[PDB]
């Protein structure tokens, strides 16, 4: 599309998210979600092909259903109390409806099915936006109403998300589906700590966003969308593959990398509330994410796969466009564990 | 006297639509390289 | 079947290289004779002369911070005093019972 | 300021650059035809920019210094070995074919970039579209396998679906016996080994498959050896015809912006030429790959970006 | 703890006025040095990705990297110290105002405590 | 030759400088914990006429 | 403690700014200097500890492990110099960087005064080892090996982390000094049983305990020589150090929670030893012998007596040195023959006599010939076990006999008999290999003169 | 390609670094003085 129109649409997406984040009226939050959904569809469909169109319609149907149930929950809450302010939910049925709507907006299990297909259908830039920016508004709304969530439903959906992400990532050779399942598992980790501490949720979201931005930018730099295509990168730019390997090790929660900070903290917080079994199962299940990260690292940088002759021509050329903040994203996603006590800034 | 490195036969296990192929999945095909489906 | 029976273009496996062939007195450290000789010299000097001898001598003459001879002298003085005054050498109680308040059972 | 979204937003519109003479032109013919002289004369008369036919070391002439690199660092193939032993054990024939297609793709991208950046037209020899005839002949003579042509078809699909076909196709027609006499006169000992069958299949592919499909979306001017001697009538024919059937009139400023962002950034042009399809003719083992890549790095001016090589005479590296 | 609803809190203030009563972090703070090290690593990685001599490609760029990291780290350290000070202040005030929830434990001596003994055999 | 062998052997100062800096770092840590210097019941001592601290 | 940590960190820039042909020389010299500096930690007290700061402290249990860790690095560099000749400068620097990072992580782990800090560094040691195994390993099994070495470890250590934070929410501290001074008994309860299991299993899996040892033969036979050296000499002892530290909060549950492991060890040491009798790979045999020795160390730690702890410390140090020497000898054969099969290269005493002498001394030390410190540790453990139960001698006695057998077996198959006729590429031993063996074996015989240095804090 | 050291960008980067350093030092001094005044140290 025209660059002016693209910039306007991106600004509209961000403005819808910010309208959700700054408003105290339920109708304005709904309007922010509507504006975000309206501006999001062209961004997914920017490169026109049947796959992108299919992904856009799937995303539209899912988000429209979620927004309809969100409006229903708002109306029920207003019926049982003449309130429009986003606070305590005042009704269990309305709160269950709101939780389910926000879960489908986020892609938590069992509403996870659309995330892998939408991510596979769209390009890498649209996938970056969808997996990083499109999580802020529902998580902020969940943080604002955390004191009213039924912990049983929230914890059930979080544990299901962790399990589903871990199991679904094992079967994937497409990198975008791997990212989608990783996102589902990280969303489960984020939402398993909402009932106890929203600061932990925000810290996990920040760390995950940094890591996802770094990995998506590394995938864009080495324009690969499959495992075998990524296995050719060492013969053109081995530095990119080494950086990606360290980032993948960080994403697996291995200390002393940055990705260890959230789980650690979350586990600690859960233990402070006499919750022992669930964090144990959560770490056991995150082992699966680590396994398929390690498989990608094996195929990418720790071994050398066969190349092709036409790669020689590619040796004579350099990337014309360089993404700023990529080095900062890599450093922030690998080496911020010693600065862990900074979380008291209520990030 | 040489370190082992992956060959074509080793590299082909990651070229399918999914890992761990099954009877149901056996007919699945990887997406096109440019992710474009002929209009037919 | 006109296939070449070649799976890909690959280098042949090279033959291992003998360090003694191009350089007798090779010492097995490097193919460059000068770098090899100096690697041998630095390894031998800093391993045998410096660490193995001087460090062993340093460890041998470490001062008695574990206080073995101090304990021996203290025990000697205690044994002398207790044999002189008829006290029964070591006592069965480590702490004197005057400062322990046992709980009354009254069962 | 390099071209990008900001340049498009502020001032850069390529539609005002077109001046009815852009008209990308491609000239095709059989081996050792007079098409090169005709294309050079067309470029000279019309004021366009001539592109000599892309060879094995075309990419070397555009990067670093224009001097070609070693054969094992650039191309890994030779035409003389194909002429001597076309039925090669090492499958060099298809390696040469794929490398030549990639070179033609790079040259087409360069020509499109020049045309869209300056408005001046360009003249080309055998482009990517006409590249297939050699592959067809090489298949019918038994030099390559069917898997090779399938791989070529996949690559050609994913690459050529993203460019505008040429406005005018100029074909020179020469009889096979006359062209064999011309090869005899050339004196190149390696060229004297081409059988008449190879030339006949080249001509058959050209006539049966390439001419009619280009006649459906472009303007075609079929010329013989005699009437290609005078370029005045050729230029008169070029000016007389008007392009109204091709996709070029459909293009607008937005599509031009997209295609101009594509023609620069050569790594995106070359992206799908190395798809992970493992055919023994083109797949390279890890050890040889590592050795050759390390060798390439050693060459002066290749270790660091173009402006960051002290060996080459670059200065103020710390401050750049 | 959840100090989001703490009374008398300005909605979008990075550092309140009452934060100025606390000692500022020293310029040789080890955490500030680690932030500068992070900036230096970012500069080196920027050199490596752009395919430039890693150590000595852009000195101005590396200096800007380090300086920006140090600047943001200083302000972040100030905010973190202030937040921990608030936590401790509230804890002590609450303990003072609820004496019946935090009684003084009657001190006992090991000579009058009967602890069970488990032989190792 | 000075100013030429330096460009190759300046590397050999890094580890010893690290050792000296580590010793200096250790000394700094010691100052912070002086809360009980000359205050333990076992080593409580009266200062010498020209002594300020018992240990450093 | 920073007088050792800072130079180890400065090793990295020194490596990366070095000349292309001077990396090995500089690395070896400065690693030897760091080892000489770390030798000063051996001056210990009979009192509490060397509490340098709030973050690091040293003990007579930590000091010998630190000295061994700092001494192993130059030997690993010497052993790696040979097979990394045809490697690019950047990758050689990356290899040295991995070794330095491993040494830094180990140094900090031994001296950490906080259980959580200890856990973080104890896990940080995994990444360099995994990279070394899966990148510079030779066969195709290395990838699988790496996976095993990872997941086993993590499967044990994720529960520990949970337990650790739980403990800090109950006692209020994870500092080891406070934990020791404020220890309280563990009542017999299901919750306490599972806390015990969580605190114990992570250290059991890295010893390794019999039945949880499947990762070790894979990792040790697939690793490069430096990886094998560091895995056998130092990384195994992390579990022993951790169990020695953490058993202070597990009493009196250990009185009966130790029974399943003790059996698993006492029988296990038999099985693994017998496994060494029928082995066709040298590295596999050496790895299984390591498993047997570590089973003895597990028994010593579970018995929880002063003689047990002294013997366990001495045996840990002795086994580290001996297994590193044996792996180096096997690799010096492999680099000539490229097979790693015991019965291929035979009768090597005739072709390499001094290397045969090195083989004999290493086999004698592994056989626990008095007065080696191997036998000192073994005998102290055996006496403590006899006090625990007089029947144990039977199993212990059997192990002794079996050990000698397989040790001498390895010496007889490779060194004695007739040389293999068609193997004509066995060159004279280089000065580097002889110096490597000498630098392995001289510290052992020197340490037998002052055993109090390696007898731990209960001496 | 063929490019000289861009003096505009170098000057801007160096000026930004210097300005940030001076601002940070001034801010630290003011913080120290204000803390001392509030707590009545000096
Ligand atoms: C923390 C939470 C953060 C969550 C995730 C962050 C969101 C990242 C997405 C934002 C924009 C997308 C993007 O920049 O591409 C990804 C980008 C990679 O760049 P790229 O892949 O080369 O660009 C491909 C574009 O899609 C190619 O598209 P283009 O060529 O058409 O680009 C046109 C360009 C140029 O725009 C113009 O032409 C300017 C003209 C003004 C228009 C006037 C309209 C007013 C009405 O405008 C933009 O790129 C969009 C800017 C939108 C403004 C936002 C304020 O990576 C990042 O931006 C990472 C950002 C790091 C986080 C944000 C800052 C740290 C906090
Ligand atoms: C507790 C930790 C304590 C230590 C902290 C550790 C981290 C610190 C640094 C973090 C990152 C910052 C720097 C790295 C940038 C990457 C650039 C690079 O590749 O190196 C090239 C460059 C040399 O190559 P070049 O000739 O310039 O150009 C070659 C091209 O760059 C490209 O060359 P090429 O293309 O021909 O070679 C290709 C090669 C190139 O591939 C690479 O080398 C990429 C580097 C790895 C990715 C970096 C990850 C990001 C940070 C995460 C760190 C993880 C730490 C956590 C622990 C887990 C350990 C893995 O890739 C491969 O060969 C593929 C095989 C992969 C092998 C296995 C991969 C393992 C990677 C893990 C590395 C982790 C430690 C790295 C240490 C530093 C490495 C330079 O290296 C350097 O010389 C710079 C290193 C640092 C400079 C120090 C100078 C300062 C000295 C001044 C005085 C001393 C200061 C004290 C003051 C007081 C004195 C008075
Ligand atoms: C016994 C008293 C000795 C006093 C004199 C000084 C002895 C100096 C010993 C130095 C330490 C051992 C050095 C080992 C590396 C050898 C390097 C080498 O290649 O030399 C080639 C050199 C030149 O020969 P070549 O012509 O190149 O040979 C060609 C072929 O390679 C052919 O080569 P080969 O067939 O000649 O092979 C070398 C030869 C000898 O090579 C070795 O076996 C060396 C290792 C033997 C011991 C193995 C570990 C056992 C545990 C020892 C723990 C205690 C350590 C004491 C402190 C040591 C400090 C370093 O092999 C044997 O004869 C088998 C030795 C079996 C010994 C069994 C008894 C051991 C315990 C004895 C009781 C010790 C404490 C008594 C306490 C109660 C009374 C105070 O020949 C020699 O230097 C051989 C030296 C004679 C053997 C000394 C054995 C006694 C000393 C044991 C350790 C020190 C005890 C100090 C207290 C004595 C009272
Ligand atoms: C990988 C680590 C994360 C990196 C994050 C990106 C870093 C670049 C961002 C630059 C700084 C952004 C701060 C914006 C400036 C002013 C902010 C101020 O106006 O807002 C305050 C808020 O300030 C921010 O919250 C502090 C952000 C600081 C983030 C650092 C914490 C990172 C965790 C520890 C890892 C170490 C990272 C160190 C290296 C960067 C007031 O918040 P308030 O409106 O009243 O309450 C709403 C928030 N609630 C609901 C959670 C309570
Ligand atoms: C080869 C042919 C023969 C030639 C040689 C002939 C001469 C034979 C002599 C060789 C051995 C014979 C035995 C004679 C022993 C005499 C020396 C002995 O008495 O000294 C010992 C001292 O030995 C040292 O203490 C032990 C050596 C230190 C070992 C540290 C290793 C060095 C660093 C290497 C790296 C570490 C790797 C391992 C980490 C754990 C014990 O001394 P001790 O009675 O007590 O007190 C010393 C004096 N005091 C009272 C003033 C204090
Ligand atoms: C696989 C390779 C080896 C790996 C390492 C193996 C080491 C782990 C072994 C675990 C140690 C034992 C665990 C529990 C021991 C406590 C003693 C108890 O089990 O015995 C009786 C308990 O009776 C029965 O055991 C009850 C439990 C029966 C159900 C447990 C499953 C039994 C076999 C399972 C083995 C599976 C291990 C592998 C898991 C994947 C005592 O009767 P009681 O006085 O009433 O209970 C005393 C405890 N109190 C005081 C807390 C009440
Ligand atoms: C090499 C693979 C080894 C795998 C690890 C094996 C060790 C498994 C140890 C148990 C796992 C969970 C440990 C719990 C962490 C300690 C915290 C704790 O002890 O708190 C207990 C909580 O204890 C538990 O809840 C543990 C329940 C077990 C749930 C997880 C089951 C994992 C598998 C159990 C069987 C296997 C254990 C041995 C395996 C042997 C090796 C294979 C008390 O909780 P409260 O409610 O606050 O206090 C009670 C008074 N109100
Ligand atoms: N796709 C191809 N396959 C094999 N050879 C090719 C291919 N393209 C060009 N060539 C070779 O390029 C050489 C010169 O090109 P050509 O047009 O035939 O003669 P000229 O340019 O001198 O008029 C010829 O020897 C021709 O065989």
């Amino acid at each position: 599309m025209n660059p002016i129109i693209y910039t306007t649409l991106i600004m509209t997406v961000m403005s819808g998210t910010m309208l959700v984040m700054i408003s105290s009226h339920w109708l304005l939050i709904w309007i922010g979600f509507e504006m975000n959904l309206l501006a999001m569809i062209p961004v997914l469909m920017k490169n026109f092909n049947p796959r992108a169109t299919e992904a856009a319609t799937k995303y539209f149907l899912t988000q429209a259903t979620a927004s309809m149930m969100l409006m229903m929950a708002i109306i029920i809450n207003l019926l049982y109390s003449g309130q429009w302010t986003i606070t305590k939910m005042f009704n269990p049925v309305a709160m269950t409806m709101m939780t389910m709507a926000l879960a489908m907006k986020l892609g938590l299990s069992p509403f996870h099915f659309w995330v892998p297909e939408v991510t596979q259908g769209i390009s890498l830039q649209a996938g970056l936006l969808l997996l990083t920016w499109q999580k802020l508004a529902p998580l902020s709304v969940l943080c604002q109403i955390s004191q009213s969530i039924n912990p049983n439903l929230m914890l059930t959906m979080a544990m299901l998300s962790i399990l589903i992400g871990g199991w679904g990532g094992l079967n994937q050779t497409q990198l975008r589906k791997i990212m989608a399942y990783s996102s589902i598992a990280h969303m489960g980790w984020m939402t398993a700590v909402l009932p106890y501490n929203t600061t932990m949720t925000i810290l996990n979201l920040l760390i995950y966003i940094t890591m996802t931005l770094a990995m998506f930018m590394l995938l864009i730099h080495s324009s690969a969308t499959t495992t075998l295509s990524l296995s050719h990168t060492w013969n053109k730019m081995p530095v990119i593959t080494s950086l990606m390997m360290v980032t993948l090790l960080s994403m697996g929660g291995l200390p002393p990398l940055s990705g260890f900070m959230p789980k650690w903290m979350i586990i600690q917080e859960m233990t402070k509330n006499e919750s022992i079994i669930m964090p144990t199962l959560m770490a056991m299940t995150a082992l699966l994410n680590l396994y398929f990260y390690m498989r990608l690292a094996y195929s990418s940088s720790l071994t050398m796969f066969p190349s092709t002759n036409n790669m020689k021509m590619k040796w004579q050329f350099e990337h014309t466009k360089q993404m700023k903040l990529l080095p900062t994203m890599i450093v922030l996603s690998t080496l911020v564990l010693p600065m862990t006590p900074a979380l008291s800034s209520l990030n | 006297a040489r370190q082992w490195q992956p060959d074509v036969e080793w590299a082909e296990q990651f070229g399918g639509a999914v890992m761990y192929p099954t009877k149901e999945t056996a007919h699945w095909k990887p997406p096109p390289w440019n992710d474009v489906d002929p209009p037919k | 079947p006109p296939e070449p029976t070649i799976r890909l273009q690959e280098d042949p496996d090279p033959e291992d290289e003998n360090l003694y062939e191009k350089n007798p007195d090779s010492h097995g450290y490097d193919k460059d004779p000068i770098v090899d000789l100096w690697n041998m010299r630095v390894v031998f000097f800093f391993g045998f002369s410096i660490v193995l001898v001087l460090g062993s001598t340093f460890v041998a003459y470490l001062p008695d911070y574990r206080m073995q001879e101090w304990a021996r002298r203290e025990a000697e003085r205690l044994v002398k005093y207790r044999e002189a005054n008829g006290l029964p050498l070591m006592e069965s109680n480590c702490f004197d019972p005057n400062k322990i308040q046992l709980p009354e059972d009254e069962d | 300021l390099q071209y990008g979204p900001l340049a498009f937003v502020l001032g850069e519109r390529t539609t005002r650059k077109l001046t009815e003479t852009s008209k990308v032109i491609t000239v095709d013919g059989n081996i050792c035809s007079g098409k090169g002289r005709l294309a050079r004369e067309i470029a000279e008369k019309l004021g366009l920019r001539h592109f000599p036919e892309a060879g094995i070391h075309y990419a070397d002439s555009t990067t670093g210094d224009g001097k070609p690199l070693d054969v094992q660092l650039s191309g890994n193939c030779s035409l003389e070995k194909f002429y001597d032993d076309p039925k090669s054990n090492d499958g060099n024939s298809y390696r040469l074919q794929s490398w030549l297609y990639a070179s033609r793709l790079l040259q087409y991208a360069d020509a499109l970039e020049h045309l869209l950046s300056t408005g001046q037209g360009v003249v080309l020899e055998r482009s990517i579209y006409s590249d297939f005839v050699f592959l067809e002949a090489m298949y019918r003579q038994g030099f390559i396998r069917k898997q090779c042509v399938e791989h070529y078809n996949e690559v050609k699909k994913v690459t050529a679906c993203e460019y505008l076909p040429p406005h005018v196709v100029v074909y020179v027609d020469v009889p096979v016996p006359e062209i064999q006499s011309r090869i005899q006169k050339k004196g190149n000992p390696h060229e004297m080994k081409i059988t008449a069958a190879y030339l006949q299949d080249i001509e058959n592919a050209y006539k049966k498959t390439f001419l009619p499909e280009m006649s459906e979306k472009c303007e075609v001017l079929q010329y013989s050896a005699r009437e290609a001697e005078d370029a005045e009538k050729v230029v008169e024919d070029i000016e007389y015809l008007k392009c109204d059937k091709g996709p070029w009139p459909d293009q607008d400023d937005r599509t031009f912006h997209r295609l101009r962002m594509l023609v620069q950034n050569k790594l995106e042009v070359l992206n799908y030429t190395t798809i992970p399809v493992y055919l023994p003719e083109i797949t390279i083992g890890a050890h040889q790959s590592d050795r050759v890549f390390q060798k390439f790095t050693e060459l002066p001016g290749r270790k660091y970006s173009p402006g960051y090589n002290e060996d080459v005479g670059d200065k103020w590296i710390w401050l750049k | 703890t959840m100090m989001s609803g703490r009374p008398g809190r300005v909605p979008l203030q990075f550092l309140p006025n009452e934060a100025r009563s606390l000692p500022p972090p020293k310029l040789t703070d080890p955490r500030l040095v680690y932030m500068g090290f992070l900036g230096y690593c970012s500069g080196l990685i920027d050199n490596a990705i752009r395919r430039r001599p890693v150590v000595s490609a852009g000195l101005h760029r590396q200096l800007l990297y380090v300086t920006s990291f140090v600047f943001f780290g200083y302000y972040l350290l100030k905010r973190q110290d202030y937040m921990y000070a608030l936590r401790d202040h509230d804890m002590f005030a609450y303990v003072k105002s609820h004496p019946e929830d935090f009684p003084e434990k009657d001190k006992k001596t090991y000579g009058e405590i009967l602890e069970e003994f488990h032989p190792v055999r | 030759n000075v100013l030429q062998i330096v460009r190759d052997h300046w590397v050999h100062i890094l580890v010893p400088v690290g050792f000296v800096f580590g010793c200096y770092l250790d000394r700094r840590s010691d100052e912070k914990l002086t809360a009980f210097r000359n205050k333990s019941l076992l080593f409580k001592r009266e200062l010498r006429p020209n002594e300020e601290v018992t240990w450093k | 403690m920073l007088k050792i940590i800072i130079p180890t960190t400065m090793l990295l820039p020194m490596t990366w700014m070095s000349k292309h042909n001077m990396i090995w020389i500089n690395a070896t010299v400065h690693s030897l200097l760091i080892s000489l500096i770390s030798l000063s930690l051996l001056n210990q007290l009979g009192e509490n500890s060397l509490n340098f700061s709030l973050t690091f402290f040293s003990d007579s249990l930590s000091a010998p492990l630190l000295v061994l860790t700092t001494w192993l690095l130059p030997l690993m560099l010497m052993a790696s110099q040979s097979h990394l000749s045809k490697e690019t400068t950047t990758r050689k620097k990356l290899y040295i960087t991995m070794l330095i990072l491993l040494q830094l992580f180990l140094i900090m782990t031994f001296t950490a005064t906080e259980l959580i800090l200890f856990y973080i560094l104890f896990e940080a040691t995994l990444v360099p080892t995994l990279i070394i195994i899966t990148r510079w390993g030779n066969q195709t099994e290395r990838l699988n090996a790496g996976l095993y070495f990872l997941f086993y470890t993590l499967a044990g250590s994720l529960p520990l982390l949970v337990a650790l934070v739980y403990i800090q929410n109950t006692t209020g501290s994870l500092n080891f000094l406070i934990i020791h001074y404020w220890s309280h008994p563990l009542s017999n309860s299901w919750s306490n049983i599972f806390m015990w299991l969580a605190c114990i299993m992570a250290f059991m899996v890295k010893m390794p305990l019999y039945g949880l040892h499947l990762w070790l033969p894979k990792a040790h036979v697939e690793a490069p020589i430096a990886g094998s050296m560091v895995l056998a000499a130092v990384l195994l002892k992390l579990g022993g150090y951790g169990m020695m530290r953490i058993t202070t909060i597990l009493n009196p549950l250990t009185n009966y929670m130790a029974y399943p492991f003790l059996m698993l060890s006492m029988w296990g040491m038999i099985m693994t030893s017998s496994i060494c009798l029928r082995q066709t790979d040298l590295k596999s045999l050496i790895a299984y012998s390591s498993v047997s020795h570590m089973a003895l160390v597990i028994v010593a730690i579970m018995i929880q007596t002063p003689w047990s702890f002294m013997g366990a410390t001495a045996l840990m140090i002795a086994h580290g040195l001996t297994s590193s020497m044996l792996f180096c000898l096997a690799n010096t054969n492999y680099e000539r023959v490229h097979s790693r099969t015991m019965i291929l290269a035979r009768g090597l005493q005739t072709l390499l006599p001094l290397m045969a002498t090195w083989w004999l001394v290493a086999s004698l030390t592994n056989l626990a010939l008095p007065p080696s410190i191997n036998l000192i540790g073994e005998l102290f453990i055996i006496t403590a076990s006899f006090s625990w139960s007089n029947i144990t001698i039977i199993l212990m006695g059997m192990n002794m006999m079996i050990t000698a057998l397989y040790s001498l077996y390895m010496l007889i198959t490779t060194q004695r008999g007739k040389y293999t006729h068609h193997i004509n590429n066995i060159k004279p031993s280089f000065t580097r290999e002889n110096a490597l063996m000498a630098l392995h074996i001289l510290p052992l015989l020197l340490l037998t003169l002052n055993p109090k240095m390696i007898l731990g804090p209960l001496y | 390609p063929h490019g000289s050291p861009d003096w505009l960008k170098v000057g801007l980067t160096l000026g930004t670094s210097v300005f940030l350093w001076i601002y940070l030092i001034k801010q630290h001094k003011e913080d120290v003085l204000e803390y001392k005044r509030r707590n009545g140290l000096e």
